[PDB]
C-alpha cells in the first residue's frame, strides 16, 4: 500500500513520484528516520537491522522510500512512532517481533519492573518540522 | 555479566533521552532570545528546570560502575563526563549559602551606578574617549570605589565555600579544579598533568617579554607627547590613561600613537553600501568562502530559520552561533553594512563549520579538545579573510590599489595593541588568583600583592593608594561572576599555530601577516582532521594532527610580528627600554 494514510511502526511492520530512494535487487510498510534507511538492504547492520526488520542476504525485490515530513511530524512532537532498542539476540529475515518484556542486562532478574540494569526495551522517534534531513521521517516499503 | 557491557548499554540509554530533552530545552532558549515577551520567560523555565533533573538523576545512577573495571578508554571517558559531583557534595544549607553569596555578587555589579551614570554606557564612555586626566580619574576612582569595596566580603566567603568544595572532590583547591581541563590520563606518549600548565605558560612568557618591551615603550613616548607633565620617561604607566576601565585591550590607544598618521586605514564599508549589498550577501559570501577550501556548505534550515537582521518585537541582538542537536544550526545576529559584520560573518560561521564536524560523535564527547579551540578555529578564518589580496578578489577594492610598506605598519601596530598588550593582563590575573586559591596570599596582604604584580609583569602603576578595604579584581566582569580566564592566553597561542601550518600546506611565500588559504583544499584536509574528532582523543594528539608538534609554542606567534619588532627596535634606539617599579604618581 503506497498511498495509506497511517503507516506502521518499524518494529510492528505491517504486510500485505517524489522517491528518494528506490533500490531495485507482498508489501511490508513502515516508517523510520532519514539517516536509517541505508540499513533496509543485505548485509547491512545497526538497530534497525538487528532488532527491529532484517533482510537476508540473498535478496529478489525492491525498496522504495520517500520523506513524510509534511505528514508525519508536528510542532511539539510526534510520540506515536516507536522502534526496539535492546534484544537478546538478532532478528532473522523477515521475523518480527512484537514483545513488550523488559530487557535484563545484568545478573539479578526484574520482577517484570524497570530500575536498575532492567530497561524497557521500546523508543520513540519525536518527530518535528524543525529538524535535520537525517532526522525527519522517512516512509519504507519493500516489495517481496 | 562485565561492569563494562553494563556500562555501554546504560550510556546507550543516556544518550538517547538526553538528545531529545536537551534539543526542546534549547528550542525554547532560542524561542526567548528572538522574541522577548511574558509567555516566553516561563516557557524557558519549565525545559530549563527538566533537563537539570534529568542530568542530576542519570549522574547519580551512573556513579555505580566503578571505573577501575573497564579497559575501553572511550567508555571511561563519557562516564568520567558524568560520574562528577559537583556542589553536590557540599550540605543544603552550603550549597543555599553558596548560591546566595553567587547571586548577590552579580547583581552588585550588573546594576551599580556612580554620583548617575551607569557603567554600560555612562563610564566606559568616559575611558574609551576622553582626553582628561581629571575626569578619567574620577571614574576610574569612582568604579574602584563604589563596586569593589561592596564584592570584597562577599568574595572572601566565597574562596572559603569553593575551596571546600573542591577539596570534598578529591583535588588540592579550586585553582586545581579549573586546571584540571588539560588533563590527560593513560594515553601512551601523550599525557598532561594539572601542574605543568602552570610551567608551560611561566616558559612561553619568557619569551614574550622583549616585544612587549618595545611595544610599551613606544606607547608610553606617545603617551608621553600626549600628557605632557603627568608621565615619566622610566616609570610605569598610569592605569586610568589605556583607554579602557581596567586596561584589557589597549586597542582605544590607535588614535594617540599611529605610525604614519596621514595614511587612512583599510576600511570598504563605502564600497559596499555603494553597491547595494545587504545582509544576505555577506553570508553567501562567507559561505562561498568555506566552501573554497573543501568544507561543506550551509543547511536550509540554516537559511529557513536563522535572524540575520534586526525585525524592528524586542530582541537580543548578540551575535550568536546556536547548535539545537538533530541536525539544528542557526545563526542569531542582527548585522549591517560595515566591514566589521563582514568579519563577524565569518568568526560564527567557523564555529558552525567546527559544530558541524563532530556531529557524529556520542553525545557527551561533542565538543573542542579543551576550552580554548572553538575560538582560534573562529579567529583563524577572520585573520585570514581580511587580507587585501582577499578583499582584491571579491571586487570589494580596487585594482589599481598598491600595498605601501608604511601601511602595513600602521596594521601591526594596530594588531598588536589589540593581541599583545593583553597578555601579560591575562597571565598575571590568573596567576594571582591561583596563588590565592593555593593559600599564598593571606587576607591581609591581597590588594598588596595586586598592586605588586602589576608594577613587575605587566608595567602598570596606580594613580592612587589602595588599602586593604578594597577589592580591584573583582570590579571585573569574569572575577565576580565566577568564570576563568586562562582560555585567552592558550587560545592566542593556539591560533598562531594553526595558521602558521595551515598557510605552510598553502604554499604560501612571504611574511605571515600577508597569507590567505582561500582556494587550498590542502589546508582544509588539516583542518577537518582535528575538527572531525569531538573530544574523544587527547587534545595534544588533536594539536598534533594540524601542527607537528604536541605542546605549546610561541614562536609563530612572535613570527607573525616580524616587521613590527625590528621597526620598534629602530624606534627605541634614544629611548629607555623597560620600567621602574619605583615610580608611583602620588
Ligand atoms: C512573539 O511572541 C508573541 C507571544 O510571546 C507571539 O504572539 C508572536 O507571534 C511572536 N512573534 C513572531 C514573529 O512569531
Ligand atoms: C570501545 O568501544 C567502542 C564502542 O563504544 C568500540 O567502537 C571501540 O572499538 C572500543 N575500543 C576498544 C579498544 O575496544
Ligand atoms: C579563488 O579562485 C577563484 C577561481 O579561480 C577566483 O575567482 C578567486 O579570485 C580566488 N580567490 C582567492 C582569494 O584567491
Ligand atoms: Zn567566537
Amino acid at each position: 500500500v503506497f498511498n495509506a494514510t497511517r503507516f506502521a511502526s518499524v518494529y510492528a511492520w505491517n504486510r500485505k513520484a517524489s522517491f528518494s530512494t528506490f533500490k531495485c535487487y507482498y508489501a511490508d510498510s513502515f516508517v523510520i528516520r532519514g539517516d536509517e534507511v541505508r540499513q533496509i538492504a543485505p548485509g547491512q547492520t545497526g538497530k534497525i537491522a538487528d532488532y527491529n526488520y532484517k533482510l537476508p542476504d540473498d535478496f529478489t525485490g525492491c525498496v522504495i522510500a520517500w520523506n513524510s515530513n509534511n505528514l508525519d511530524s508536528k510542532k511539539g512532537g510526534n510520540y506515536n512512532y516507536l522502534y526496539r532498542l535492546f534484544r537478546k539476540s538478532k532478528l532473522k529475515p523477515f521475523e518480527r517481533d512484537t514483545s513488550m518484556e523488559i530487557y535484563q542486562a545484568g545478573n539479578t532478574p526484574c520482577n517484570g519492573v524497570k530500575g536498575f540494569n532492567c530497561y524497557f526495551p521500546l523508543q520513540s522517534y519525536g518527530f518535528r518540522p524543525t529538524y535535520g534531513v537525517g532526522y525527519q521521517p522517512y516512509r519504507v516499503v519493500v516489495l517481496s | 555479566s562485565t561492569i563494562e557491557e553494563q556500562a555501554k548499554t546504560f550510556l546507550d540509554k543516556f544518550n538517547h533521552e538526553a538528545e531529545d530533552l536537551f534539543y526542546q530545552s534549547s528550542l525554547a532558549s532560542w524561542n526567548y532570545n528572538t522574541n522577548i515577551t511574558e509567555e516566553n520567560v516561563q516557557n524557558m523555565n519549565n525545559a530549563g528546570d527538566k533537563w537539570s533533573a534529568f542530568l542530576k538523576e542519570q549522574s547519580t545512577l551512573a556513579q555505580m560502575y566503578p571505573l577501575q573495571e573497564i579497559q575501553n578508554l572511550t567508555v571511561k571517558l563519557q562516564l568520567q563526563a558524568l560520574q562528577q559531583n559537583g556542589s553536590s557534595v557540599l550540605s543544603e544549607d552550603k550549597s543555599k549559602r553558596l548560591n546566595t553569596i553567587l547571586n548577590t555578587m552579580s547583581t552588585i555589579y550588573s546594576t551599580g551606578k556612580v554620583c548617575c551614570l551607569l557603567l554600560e554606557p555612562g563610564l566606559n564612555e568616559i575611558m574609551a574617549n576622553s582626553l582628561d586626566y581629571n575626569e578619567r580619574l574620577w571614574a576610574w576612582e569612582s568604579w574602584r570605589s563604589e563596586v569593589g569595596k561592596q564584592l570584597r566580603p562577599l568574595y572572601e566567603e566565597y574562596v572559603v565555600l569553593k575551596n571546600e568544595m573542591a577539596r570534598a572532590n578529591h583535588y588540592e583547591d579550586y585553582g586545581d579544579y579549573w586546571r584540571g581541563d588539560y588533563e590527560v590520563n593513560g594515553v601512551d606518549g601523550y599525557d598532561y598533568s594539572r601542574g605543568q600548565l602552570i610551567e608551560d605558560v611561566e616558559h612561553t612568557f619568557e619569551e614574550i617579554k622583549p616585544l612587549y618591551e618595545h611595544l610599551h615603550a613606544y606607547v608610553r613616548a606617545k603617551l608621553m607627547n600626549a600628557y605632557p607633565s603627568y608621565i615619566s620617561p622610566i616609570g610605569c604607566l598610569p592605569a586610568h590613561l589605556l583607554g579602557d576601565m581596567w586596561g584589557r585591550f589597549w586597542t582605544n590607544l590607535y588614535s594617540l600613537t599611529v605610525p604614519f598618521g596621514q595614511k587612512p586605514n583599510i576600511d570598504v564599508t563605502d564600497a559596499m553600501v555603494d553597491q547595494a549589498w545587504d545582509a544576505q550577501r555577506i553570508f553567501k559570501e562567507a559561505e562561498k568562502f568555506f566552501v573554497s577550501v573543501g568544507l561543506p556548505n550551509m543547511t536550509q534550515g540554516f537559511w529557513e530559520n536563522s535572524m540575520l537582521t534586526d525585525p524592528g518585537q524586542k530582541a537580543v541582538c548578540h551575535p550568536t552561533a546556536w547548535d539545537l542537536g538533530k541536525g539544528d544550526f542557526r545563526i542569531l545576529m542582527c548585522t549591517k553594512v560595515t566591514m566589521d559584520d563582514f568579519l563577524t560573518a565569518h568568526h560564527e560561521m567557523g564555529h558552525i563549520q567546527y559544530d558541524m564536524a563532530y556531529a557524529a560523535q556520542p553525545f557527551l564527547l561533542r565538543n573542542g579538545a579543551n576550552e580554548g579551540f572553538h575560538e582560534a578555529v573562529g579567529e583563524i578564518m577572520s585573520l585570514s579573510a581580511a587580507t587585501p589580496k582577499h578583499l582584491k578578489s571579491i571586487g570589494l577594492l580596487s585594482p589599481d590599489f598598491q600595498e605601501d610598506n608604511e601601511t602595513e605598519i600602521n596594521f601591526l601596530l594596530k594588531q598588536a595593541l589589540t593581541i599583545v598588550g593583553t597578555l601579560p593582563f591575562t597571565y598575571m590575573l590568573e596567576k594571582w588568583r591561583w596563588m590565592v586559591f593555593k593559600g599564598e596570599i593571606p587576607k591581609d596582604q591581597w590588594m598588596k600583592k595586586w598592586w605588586e604584580m602589576k608594577r613587575e609583569i605587566v608595567g602598570v602603576v596606580e594613580p592612587v593608594p589602595h588599602d586593604e578595604t578594597y577589592c580591584d579584581p573583582a570590579s571585573l566582569f569574569h572575577v565576580s561572576n565566577d568564570y576563568s580566564f586562562i582560555r585567552y592566553y592558550t587560545r592566542t597561542l593556539y591560533q598562531f599555530q594553526f595558521q602558521e601550518a595551515l598557510c605552510q600546506a598553502a604554499k604560501h611565500e612571504g611574511p605571515l601577516h600577508k597569507c590567505d588559504i582561500s582556494n587550498s583544499t590542502e589546508a582544509g584536509q588539516k583542518l577537518f582532521n582535528m575538527l572531525r574528532l569531538g573530544k574523544s582523543e587527547p587534545w595534544t594528539l588533536a594539536l598534533e594532527n594540524v601542527v607537528g608538534a604536541k605542546n605549546m609554542n610561541v614562536r609563530p606567534l612572535l613570527n607573525y610580528f616580524e616587521p613590527l619588532f625590528t621597526w620598534l627596535k629602530d624606534q627605541n634606539k634614544n629611548s629607555f627600554v623597560g620600567w621602574s617599579t619605583d615610580w608611583s604618581p602620588y
